[PDB]
C-alpha cells in the first residue's frame, strides 16, 4: 500500500511535468481510442 | 489615510456641528498612532 | 461600390501613429512624440529613396496649403489630440454651421405647433389609470417647451460644428484634381480632406490636426453629452445628479490640457471609485473605507508619477471626488457608472501593450503539489457527482489504484456520492485515478460554430504582409493568406471534422510552417488586445470549446430549538490577469482527466503546447517592425511589439477550461473556512456568495457583523490558496461588501437593483450602423434606447416626446443634410415645403404606414397583442386628442397595397402589407448568405441547400396558408420548425460583414438590377408616405371611434385581397392594452365605475403605508414532434390529416405513423415588493397579464418621487372593458424525391370526483344537469321524488329551464327527424304533439314537484302545466340555440362501461344534427337517418347542412360545431347527492 | 396621524393578511385533497376554508346547520368539530374576531389525552 | 408523488408565515409548527428520537409540551395517510392517537 502511494505520486507528477516521461511513448496519451471516432 | 478618515466622517449620518468638530480634532491628530486611536474612537460613534 | 457608405460611428481604436505617418507624408510639423521612432525613421528612408505612390500625392497639396495658411497667422502652435479636448469639447462657429441650424429651428417649430397636443394625448392616458392629481405642473412646460431646453444646452453648438465635419467629410470619402481650400468662418478656419482636417482658431493661433476617427469619436461624445444633459434637465429627479455631472465635466475637461493621455487613468477610476464611496455606507465594520485607501493612493500615485504632484492639488482632487461620489439616494449612485466613455478614448501604441503582455507572460512560478492534488480530487469529485445524479446513482467509469481508502472503494461498489470533505481528507487516493470513457463526439450535429466569422491571422512565412510597404524600410513579401474563418471554411472541397482532432491528436500542429499569432488593439477602451490565428488551430480551438461546453461542464453548471436563517456577503473579484497565469503544470492534470473522458490522447493541453514554441507580435499596419531586411520570425529579438516564447494562455480560447479549473479552488477554501459557497461568472468578474446560518432571534445588524467576519476568513484562506497555486489574488482590487454585488442588470444592493437609466439615452444618436444610411432603422433605434430607458427607470411621457422630436429632427437630417445623391427634387422640396406632411408622416405608427416604432402601450407594458390593432388604438387616441385629423384613418384604410408573396406572410404572421418597408442591409444579408451558401461546396453542406430551394419553401407555404381558412401564426410555428427553418437559421447566423459582400460583388451574385433597386429604398419609402399622407379615398363604413379590432380585420382583408380573395383570416387579433383597461384608486371611499357601472370585473393591489421605497432527445425529433402538433391542433385530426403531418414530420426525423401518435403530446423593484395581488374579481390569459403588468406600472408611477409609502394604505382597482372544427387542403404537396439525411436536419435514431374542490358555480351547473337529466330520461322511462322535492328547492330556475329544453330535445330529435318539420314553431308544435301524446302517469313526478307551493312559486291540470313547461322550455332553448347563446353547454353522460361511450357520443351528436337540420333546411330535403350507422349518418347530415349552408345567404349564422359532451364515470344519484351535500356544507 | 386613524388601518391591513393566508391555506389543503359522499377531517376543512375565500363568515348558526345536515353519522360529527378546532389552532387569536364566533369559543376547549 | 408533497409544504409556509407575523399573543402553538415544517423544507425526515430530544429540551415547561404535542398532532390530521410514512415515523403513530374529550 506504501508502494502503491509512492507510484500514484510520482505518476501524477511525472504526466503534470513535461519531458519526465522516461520515453513511455507520450504518457498523457495512455487513454483509450474510441469516442466513435474512426478517421482511419 | 487622513483623507479615507475624513471621507468616513463625510458620509456618516452624524451631526454637522458633531462632523464639523470631529474634522477639527482629526487636523488636530499627527501621530500614527493616534489616529488608529482616532479611526477605533470614530467607529464607535458611528455603531453607537 | 455604389452602395456602401463610410462608417457613421466609430468603430476603430485611437492609433498615434496614423496621425504621424498623415503629418509626415504631408510635411508639416507636429508635436507628436512616439515612444517608439521607426516610423520617424522609415518614412525618412523612403523621402530619402524619391518613394511616392498615389496616397504620399494628394498629401503634399494638402500640406501646402496649411502652411499658405499658416504664414497668414505668426504664433502657431499645434496642440496634439488629448491635450486639446476641452477646446474641441467647446468650438463653435456662426457662419459654418448654417444649415443644421435652420434645419433644427424648424424641426423645434414642427414641435412646437404639436407639442400641447401631445401633452393632452398624455394626460388623457395618465387620467384613464387614475394619476390625475399626482401629475406634476413642470411636467407640462418640460412636454411644451422641450426644443428650447434642448437648444439652451452648452453641448449644442459644439454638436452642429462636429456633425457638419463628419457630414461633410464623409461625402469627401464617398466622392474621391481639386484641392481642399481653408473655409473661413467666425472664430475658426476649417479644412476638410479625406484623410486629414484642419483647424484653426483664429483668436487663439491654435492648430488642430484630426483623422477621420477623432472626427467621429467626438461626434459621438458631444451628442450623447447633449441628449444626456438635457434628459436630465428635463426631469426632476435628477436635478443633483446633473450638478455633480456636470461639475465632473468641468473638473476632468480641466485636467485634459496639462496631463494630456494620463487623464484616463483617472478616468478608468470612476468606476472603483462609486463602488467604494458605496462602500462607504455600510453598516458593518471598518470596511467602509477599505477600497477607497487603494483608489486613492492610485490617483496620488497618478499625480506624483507625472510630476504634478503637490499637496494642494490632491487634497483639492479628493474634495472634489467627495463632493461627486458622496449622495444619500441609493438609486442615483448607479448613474455615474454611465458617464464612464463621456470623457473619450485614448490614444494606443503597440509597444506599450507589448511590454504589458511581455511581463506577465515571462514570469517564473513556484507552485506547491497539495492544494493542486486537492483541486484535483474536488474536480473528479463534481464530475462522479454530475455523472451518479444524471445517470441514478452510478459511478462512471474508473479505476482506484490500490492505496485508495476503504471508504471511496466501498462507495464506489454500494453506489454513495462523495462529499467535499471526504475528496479533500482523501487526496492521496485520487492520486493515480484513470477515467473511462463514456462523453461521445458529436461534431456532425453541430455547424454553427464555425460560422461565426473570426479574423485570421497570416502565415509564418509572410508575417509581414500586413504592414504596407509604404512604413516599411524593405518590400514585405506579398501575402497569399486568407483574411475570414468563413470564406476558407465554405470553399474547402474536402473538411472532415475529425481530421481537426487529428491535427492535435496526430502532432503535426506543432511541426506546422504555416502557423502564426497575432494581436491586435483593441476599440473602446478607457484604459487590451485580441488575438488571431491560422485556420486549422481557430478550428482546433473551436472544436476543444464546443466539446467542453456540451458534455462536462453542465456538470459544473448550478438541539437548535431557537432555529436558524441564513445570512450572506459578497466577494468580487477580476479575472482578466488570471489567463496569463495559467501555465501548463496547473492545467496539465485537469487536461489528462478531460482527455480520459472524452477519449482523445493530449488534446485539451494543445495552447500551451503550441504557444511555448511560437513567437508572438502585436499587428498594426501604421506601426513598422524595426528591421532593415526580411527575416523569419525566430531570429526576430524580445523587443519592441515581439514576444520571444510565451508560457501562458492568450485571452478567450480556453475559458471554459479555466472556469472548470478554477471552481475547486473556491470550494477548498470553503471547506477549510467551514462556509457555504456559491458562485456567479461574469466576464472579468465573479461574485462569490458566502453563507453562514444565524440565529433569528438576533437583531439585523449582528447577523450582518457574523455574515462579514466568516467572509473575511474566507476571503484570508483563498487568497492563499489562490497564490499556491499561482494567480495572484492581490486584495486590495478584490471587493468585500455586506450588501451589494456587481451582475449585468445593475448593483444589488439587499434585494434592491440600482439601474442605469442614463446610458440608452446617450446611445441615441442619429443614424444607425447600416451599411446604406436608411431613416426607418434610425427611428427604431430610437424607439428602441427609448423604451429600455423608460424600463430602467426614466419618465414615460418624457421619453415619449424626445422620441417625437428626434423622429421630426431625424427626417429633416435624412432629407436635407444627407449624402445619400438619389434625393432629387422630385419628394425633398414637397416634403419640406409641407410641413403638416412631414409632422403627419413622423407622428403615425410605423405598423399601419408611418415612421414612429414607439407605441403608448408599449410604454407600459413590453409585449403588445397586435401591432396593427395597437396602432389603431394609438391613431384614435391621436384623433381624439386633434393631434392629427380624422381624414388620416381613411387614409390609412385607403393605403395601396404591397405586393408579397405567401412565404412573406408566413416569415412576419403580422405583417400588413405595407410597400418597401424591408431593411436594405437584412435583405442583402439574405441574399449574400444564400448565394454564398448554395455555392458552398463543403461536403458537410450537401443536402441542406437546393438551387431550387426557394420554390419547394414558397410550395410548402402554398400549402400551409391557402386553405378555405388562412391561419398566418400557425403556419409560421410549422414553418419555423421545418427545413426551410432550419436553411433560414444556418443563414441567419453567417454575418456576412461588409467583406464578404464586397466577395459576392466580385462573385456577381448581387446583379445590376439588384444594386440599383437596394440603392433607391429610402427615397421610395418617402415617395410611398407622401402617396399616403396626400391621397383622397374615404368609405361611408367607418367610422370615428368604431371598434379596434374590427379596424384591423378590415384593414388586414383590404391589403390582402389579393392572395386572400375574401377568405377570414384568424389568429391575430389581440385587444390593446391601453383601450381595455381602466383604473381607480381608493382608500375608504367609494370606486366610482363601481359604484355606477357595476363592473364587478377588476383586479386588486394593495400598498401597505409607512414603508421605505428608497431605503431596506435530438433537436430534429423535438422540432418533427413540434410540426406534427402544431398541424393536428391547427387543421383538424382526422386520418386524413395525419398522413400530411406524418409527411411533414419525416423530413426531420425517421418515424412511422403509428410512432409519430404515439409521441406526440426592471425598475418594479422599488414599488412591487410591498404590494399585495389578488385577481379573484378577475373572470384571453395574455389580457389579464398584460393587465397586471400595467398595475405594477401604475404603482411605480405614482411612487417614483416619493420617498415613502405616507399614513395611508393605497387600494388600486384596474378594470377591464369587454369556429372551424377542421380545415382541408386545397392544394397537393410537392415533397421532394429523396430525403435528406444529414445530421444538421435530419435524425435517424428513434431514441426514446371532489365536491369540496368545485367552485360554487360549477355545483349549480352540474345539479342542474342532473335534476333535468335524471328527470327526462325517466320520462322517456315511464323516495326519489322526494328527493327531486328537495332538489328543485335548492336549484335555481333558469339553468334549470335551459337543460330542460336541451333533454327533451335531445330525447325527441329522432321522432322529429322521421316527421321534419321547419322552422322552430312547427318543431314546437310536433313536440307538443309528442307531450299529448303522453299520459298523465309519464309527468307524474313534476306533477308531484308542482304540488309543493315553494317550487311552484319559484318556477314561475297539471299535466298539461307540465306539457307547456316543456313546450316554454323547447322555445327558450331553441331561441338560445338561433343566436348562440349557449355559451356553457354541456350534456353530461353517465358511463358504465368506456367502449360504448363513441357509440353514445355519435348517437347524441345524430340528434344535435338532427335538430339543426330540422331548424335549418328546408323540409324534405334532408337525408333520412334510419337504416344507417351513426358515424354515416352523421356524416351524411354535416355534409347535407354544408351543402345547404353554400347554397343559402343563411347559414354562416349557422353553427355545424356538435355539443359538448363531458363524460363521467358515475352515476346520477351520486353527482346530484355529492352536490347537495356540498351546497350544504358549503356556505349558501 | 392620530390613533384612530392608525388603528383603523392597521385593522385594513390585518385583514389583507388573513386574506392572504386563508388563500395559501386554501390552495395546501387542496393539493392535499386531490392526491356514498361521507366526508373526513379534510373534506370537512376546506369547505369551511372556501366560506374564508367568499368573504362569509363562520357562525354558530352555521355549526348548528352543520351538525343538523350530518347527524347520522357521528363519526363524522367528531371530525367536524375536531376540524373547527384544527382551525382554532391555526389561526392566531387576535383575528378570531375577524373569522367570526365560532373560533373563539373552541379556543377555550382542548383535548384531555394526545 | 413527492412532487405533490413538497409544494403543499411551500404553500402552508406561506400560510404559517404570514399568520405568524399579526398575532397579539417557547416555541407555543404554529409557532412549533412552522418550526417542523422548516425541518420538512430541509428534507429532514420526523424520527421519534427527535421528538423524544425536544421533550428533553423543553421538559421544564409543561404547557409548552402540551403545544408542541398538539401541533404535531395538527400535523398528523391534516396529511393524508398514503403520504404520511413519506412525512416520517413520527405521524401515523400520532394519527394513532386521539383526543377523549372536546
Amino acid at each position: 500500500i506504501s508502494i502503491s502511494t509512492l507510484e500514484g505520486h510520482l505518476s501524477s507528477i511525472m504526466i503534470a511535468i513535461p519531458g519526465l516521461g522516461k520515453d513511455p511513448n507520450d504518457p498523457t496519451a495512455d487513454v483509450e481510442i474510441n469516442p466513435d471516432l474512426k478517421p482511419i | 489615510s487622513r483623507s479615507v478618515i475624513r471621507s468616513i466622517i463625510k458620509s456618516s449620518r452624524l451631526e454637522e456641528d458633531r462632523k464639523r468638530y470631529l474634522m477639527t480634532l482629526l487636523d488636530d491628530i499627527k501621530g500614527a498612532n493616534d489616529l488608529a486611536k482616532f479611526h477605533q474612537m470614530l467607529m464607535k460613534i458611528i455603531m453607537k | 461600390n455604389q452602395i456602401l457608405y463610410p462608417e457613421v460611428h466609430l468603430d476603430s481604436p485611437i492609433v498615434t501613429n496614423k496621425i504621424v505617418a498623415i503629418l509626415e507624408y504631408a510635411r508639416v510639423p507636429h508635436a507628436y512624440s512616439l515612444e517608439d521612432p521607426t516610423l520617424c525613421q522609415n518614412i525618412k528612408h523612403r523621402l530619402k529613396n524619391g518613394f511616392s505612390n498615389q496616397m504620399i500625392i494628394n498629401n503634399v497639396e494638402v500640406g501646402n496649403v496649411i502652411k499658405s495658411k499658416l504664414r497668414s497667422y505668426p504664433a502657431h502652435s499645434h496642440i496634439p489630440y488629448p491635450n486639446c479636448n476641452q477646446d474641441l469639447f467647446n468650438i463653435e462657429d456662426k457662419e459654418s454651421t448654417r444649415k443644421i441650424r435652420e434645419l433644427l429651428k424648424k424641426g423645434n417649430s414642427l414641435y412646437s405647433k404639436v407639442s400641447d397636443k401631445v401633452f393632452q394625448c398624455l394626460r388623457d392616458t395618465n387620467s384613464r389609470l387614475g394619476l390625475g392629481s399626482e401629475l406634476r405642473e413642470d411636467i407640462k412646460e418640460k412636454v411644451i417647451n422641450l426644443g428650447v431646453y434642448m437648444h439652451s444646452s452648452q453641448w449644442f453648438e459644439p454638436f452642429l460644428f462636429w456633425f457638419t465635419v463628419k457630414t461633410e467629410m464623409r461625402s469627401v470619402i464617398k466622392s474621391q484634381r481639386h484641392t481642399p481650400v481653408f473655409f473661413t468662418g467666425s472664430s475658426v478656419e476649417l479644412l476638410i480632406s479625406r484623410d486629414l482636417v484642419a483647424i484653426i482658431s483664429k483668436e487663439s493661433q491654435h492648430v488642430y490636426y484630426l483623422t477621420f476617427e477623432l472626427v467621429l469619436m467626438y461626434c459621438d461624445v458631444i451628442e450623447g453629452r447633449l441628449m444626456t444633459e438635457t434628459a436630465m434637465t428635463i426631469d426632476a429627479r435628477y436635478t443633483e445628479l446633473l450638478g455633480r455631472v456636470r461639475y465632473m465635466w468641468k473638473l476632468i475637461d480641466g485636467f485634459f490640457p496639462a496631463l494630456g493621455n494620463p487623464t484616463y487613468q483617472i478616468v478608468a477610476m470612476l468606476e472603483p471609485l462609486s463602488l467604494a464611496y458605496l462602500q462607504l455606507r455600510d453598516i458593518t465594520v471598518e470596511l467602509r473605507g477599505a477600497f477607497l485607501n487603494h483608489c486613492f493612493t492610485e490617483i496620488h500615485d497618478v499625480l506624483d508619477q507625472n510630476g504634478f504632484s503637490d499637496e494642494g492639488t490632491y487634497h483639492e482632487l479628493i474634495e472634489a471626488l467627495d463632493y461627486i461620489f458622496i449622495t444619500d439616494d441609493i438609486h442615483l449612485t448607479g448613474e455615474i457608472f454611465s458617464f464612464f466613455r463621456s470623457f473619450g478614448h485614448p490614444r494606443l501604441e503597440a509597444v506599450t501593450a507589448a511590454e504589458n503582455v511581455r511581463k506577465y507572460m515571462n514570469q517564473p512560478k513556484v507552485i506547491v503539489y497539495e492544494t493542486l492534488m486537492k483541486g484535483h480530487a474536488i474536480f473528479c469529485g463534481i464530475i462522479i457527482n454530475g455523472y451518479r445524479d444524471r445517470h441514478g446513482g452510478s459511478w462512471p467509469p474508473l479505476t482506484l489504484p490500490l492505496h485508495a481508502a476503504d471508504t471511496i472503494r466501498n462507495a464506489q461498489a454500494s453506489g454513495d456520492g462523495l462529499t467535499h470533505e471526504q475528496c479533500v481528507d482523501n487526496w492521496k487516493s485520487f492520486a493515480g485515478v484513470k477515467f473511462g470513457c463514456f462523453m461521445p463526439l458529436s461534431l456532425d450535429s453541430d455547424l454553427t460554430m464555425y460560422l461565426k466569422d473570426k479574423a485570421l491571422a497570416a502565415l509564418q512565412r509572410e508575417w509581414d504582409s500586413v504592414y504596407p510597404k509604404e512604413f516599411l524600410r524593405y518590400d514585405p513579401p506579398k501575402g497569399t493568406g486568407s483574411r475570414r474563418l468563413v470564406d476558407v471554411f465554405l470553399n474547402d472541397s474536402s473538411f472532415d471534422p475529425y481530421d481537426v482532432i487529428m491535427y492535435v491528436v496526430s502532432g503535426a500542429y506543432l511541426h506546422d510552417p504555416e502557423f502564426n499569432l497575432s494581436y491586435s488593439l483593441k476599440e473602446k477602451e478607457i484604459k487590451r488586445l485580441f488575438a488571431k490565428m491560422t485556420y486549422k488551430m481557430r478550428a482546433c480551438q473551436v472544436i476543444a470549446e464546443n466539446l467542453i461546453s456540451n458534455g462536462i461542464g453542465k456538470y459544473f453548471k448550478d438541539e437548535n430549538m431557537e432555529a436558524y436563517e441564513t445570512v450572506s456577503a459578497f466577494i468580487t473579484t477580476d479575472l482578466k490577469k488570471y489567463c496569463l497565469n495559467w501555465r501548463y503544470e496547473t492545467i496539465s492534470l485537469f487536461a489528462q482527466r478531460l482527455n480520459e473522458i472524452y477519449g482523445l490522447p493530449s488534446f485539451f493541453q494543445w495552447l500551451h503546447k503550441r504557444l511555448e514554441t511560437s513567437v508572438l507580435y502585436v499587428s498594426d499596419p501604421h506601426c513598422p517592425p524595426d528591421l532593415d531586411a526580411h527575416i523569419p520570425l525566430y531570429k526576430v529579438p524580445n523587443d519592441q511589439i515581439f514576444i520571444k516564447y510565451p508560457m501562458g494562455g492568450i485571452e478567450g480560447y480556453c475559458q471554459k477550461l479555466w472556469t472548470i479549473s478554477t471552481i475547486p479552488y473556491l470550494y477548498l477554501a470553503a471547506y477549510e473556512s467551514g462556509v457555504r459557497i456559491a458562485s456567479l461568472v461574469q466576464g472579468d468578474n465573479q461574485t462569490i456568495a458566502v453563507t453562514k446560518r444565524v440565529p433569528s432571534t438576533w437583531p439585523y445588524n449582528l447577523k450582518k457583523r457574523e455574515a462579514a467576519r466568516v467572509t473575511r476568513d474566507y476571503f484570508v484562506i483563498l487568497r492563499q490558496r489562490l497564490h499556491d497555486i499561482g494567480h495572484h489574488l492581490k486584495a486590495n482590487e478584490t471587493i468585500v461588501s455586506s450588501h451589494f454585488f456587481v451582475y449585468s442588470k445593475g448593483i444589488y444592493y439587499d434585494g434592491l437593483l440600482v439601474s442605469q437609466s442614463l446610458k440608452s439615452i446617450a446611445r441615441c444618436v442619429f443614424w444607425s450602423e447600416t451599411i446604406v444610411d436608411e431613416t426607418r432603422a434610425a427611428c427604431s433605434n430610437i424607439a428602441t434606447t427609448m423604451a429600455k430607458s423608460i424600463e430602467r427607470g426614466y419618465d414615460r411621457y418624457l421619453a415619449y416626446s424626445l422620441n417625437v422630436l428626434k423622429v421630426i429632427q431625424q427626417i429633416l437630417i435624412s432629407l436635407g443634410f444627407t449624402i445619400n445623391s438619389t434625393m432629387t427634387r422630385d419628394v425633398v422640396i414637397p416634403l419640406l415645403t409641407n410641413n403638416d406632411l412631414l409632422i403627419r408622416m413622423a407622428l403615425l405608427p410605423a405598423p399601419i404606414g408611418g415612421m414612429n416604432y414607439l407605441n403608448m402601450s408599449r410604454l407600459f407594458v413590453r409585449n403588445i397583442g397586435d401591432p396593427v390593432t395597437s396602432s389603431i388604438a394609438d391613431l384614435k387616441r391621436m384623433i381624439l386628442a386633434s393631434l392629427m385629423p380624422e381624414e388620416t384613418l381613411h387614409q390609412v384604410m385607403t393605403q395601396q397595397p404591397g405586393d408579397s408573396s405567401f412565404l412573406d406572410w408566413a416569415s412576419d404572421p403580422y405583417s400588413a402589407n405595407l410597400v418597401c418597408v424591408q431593411s436594405i442591409t437584412r435583405l442583402l444579408k439574405n441574399i449574400t448568405a444564400r448565394f454564398v451558401l448554395i455555392h458552398s461546396p463543403n461536403p458537410m453542406l450537401k443536402g441542406l441547400f437546393h438551387d431550387d430551394s426557394k420554390e419547394e419553401d414558397e410550395g410548402l407555404a402554398a400549402f400551409l396558408m391557402d386553405r378555405h381558412i388562412i391561419v398566418p401564426r400557425a403556419a409560421h410555428e410549422i414553418l419555423d420548425h421545418s427545413v426551410t427553418g432550419a436553411r433560414e437559421s444556418i443563414a441567419g447566423m453567417l454575418d456576412t460583414t461588409k467583406g464578404l459582400i464586397r466577395a459576392s460583388m466580385r462573385k456577381g451574385g448581387l446583379t445590376s438590377r439588384v444594386i440599383t433597386r437596394l440603392s433607391n429604398y429610402d427615397y421610395e419609402q418617402f415617395r410611398a408616405g407622401m402617396v399616403l399622407l396626400t391621397g383622397r379615398k374615404r368609405n361611408v363604413l367607418i367610422d370615428k371611434e368604431s371598434c379596434s379590432v374590427q379596424l384591423a380585420r378590415a384593414l388586414r382583408s383590404h391589403m390582402w385581397a389579393r392572395l386572400a380573395r375574401g377568405r377570414p383570416i384568424y389568429g391575430l387579433e389581440v385587444p390593446d392594452v391601453l383601450e381595455s383597461m381602466r383604473g381607480h384608486l381608493i382608500r375608504r371611499h367609494e370606486t366610482c365605475v363601481i359604484c355606477e357601472c357595476g363592473s364587478v370585473n377588476y383586479g386588486w393591489f394593495f400598498v401597505p403605508s409607512g414603508c421605505q421605497l428608497d431605503d431596506i432527445p435530438s433537436r430534429s425529433l423535438r422540432s418533427a414532434v413540434r410540426i406534427a402538433t402544431v398541424y393536428s391542433w391547427a387543421y383538424g385530426d382526422d386520418d386524413s390529416s395525419w398522413n400530411e403531418a406524418w409527411l411533414l414530420a419525416r423530413q426531420r426525423a425517421n418515424v412511422s405513423l403509428e410512432e409519430l401518435r404515439v409521441i406526440t403530446p426592471t425598475s418594479l423593484v422599488r414599488v412591487a415588493r410591498y404590494t399585495t395581488i389578488s385577481n379573484d374579481n378577475l373572470s384571453t390569459n395574455f389580457i389579464y397579464q398584460q393587465g397586471m403588468l400595467l398595475g405594477l406600472g401604475v404603482l411605480e408611477t405614482l411612487f417614483r418621487l416619493e420617498k415613502d409609502t405616507g399614513s395611508s394604505n393605497t387600494v388600486l382597482h384596474l378594470h377591464v372593458e369587454t369556429d372551424h372544427p377542421r380545415i382541408p387542403s386545397s392544394r397537393k404537396l410537392e415533397l421532394r424525391a429523396e430525403l435528406c439525411t444529414n445530421p444538421l436536419i435530419y435524425d435517424n435514431a428513434p431514441l426514446i370526483v371532489e365536491f369540496v374542490t368545485w367552485s360554487t358555480p360549477q355545483l349549480y351547473h352540474i345539479l342542474a344537469k342532473s335534476t333535468a337529466l335524471s328527470m327526462i330520461d325517466l320520462v322517456t322511462k315511464f323516495d326519489d321524488i322526494n328527493s327531486f322535492i328537495t332538489e328543485f328547492l335548492l336549484i335555481e330556475p333558469r339553468l334549470f329551464t335551459i337543460y330542460l329544453g336541451q333533454c327533451a330535445a335531445i330525447n325527441w330529435a329522432f321522432d322529429v327527424h322521421y316527421h321534419r318539420p321547419s322552422g322552430k314553431y312547427q318543431m314546437g308544435e310536433l313536440l307538443s304533439s309528442f307531450l299529448s301524446r303522453m299520459s298523465k302517469g309519464v309527468f307524474k313526478v313534476l306533477v308531484n314537484a308542482l304540488s309543493h307551493p315553494k317550487i311552484y312559486k319559484k318556477f314561475w291540470n297539471l299535466h298539461t302545466t307540465v306539457c307547456n313547461m316543456v313546450y316554454t322550455c323547447y322555445m327558450t332553448y331553441l331561441d338560445l340555440l338561433l343566436n348562440e347563446e349557449l355559451e356553457e353547454f354541456t350534456f353530461l353522460l353517465c358511463e358504465s362501461d368506456e367502449d360504448v361511450v363513441p357509440d353514445r357520443f355519435d348517437n347524441i351528436q345524430a340528434k344535435h344534427l338532427c335538430v339543426l337540420a330540422d331548424l335549418y333546411c328546408q323540409p324534405g330535403t334532408c337525408p333520412p337517418i334510419q337504416g344507417l350507422r351513426p358515424v354515416e349518418k352523421c356524416a351524411v347530415l354535416t355534409d347535407h347542412i354544408k351543402a345547404e349552408a353554400m347554397l343559402s345567404p343563411a347559414g354562416s349564422s349557422w353553427n355545424i360545431n356538435p355539443i359538448i359532451v363531458d363524460h363521467y364515470s358515475c352515476s346520477l344519484t351520486y353527482l346530484r347527492r355529492g352536490s347537495i351535500k356540498q351546497i350544504r356544507l358549503r356556505v349558501d | 396621524v392620530s390613533a384612530n386613524h392608525a388603528s383603523q388601518q392597521l385593522d385594513q391591513l390585518k385583514a389583507v393578511h388573513l386574506a392572504s393566508a386563508v388563500r395559501d391555506l386554501e390552495r395546501a389543503m387542496t393539493t392535499l385533497k386531490l392526491w356514498a359522499l361521507g366526508y373526513s377531517v379534510i373534506m370537512f376543512m376546506i369547505t369551511a376554508v372556501k366560506r374564508l375565500r367568499e368573504s362569509k363568515m363562520l357562525t354558530l348558526s352555521w355549526f348548528n346547520q352543520a351538525l343538523m345536515v350530518i347527524a347520522p353519522s357521528q363519526e363524522e360529527t367528531m371530525n367536524l368539530k375536531t376540524a373547527m378546532w384544527i382551525l382554532a389552532n391555526l389561526i392566531p387569536r387576535d383575528m378570531l374576531s375577524l373569522t367570526g364566533d365560532l373560533l373563539p369559543s373552541l379556543w377555550g376547549s382542548g383535548l384531555l389525552m394526545l
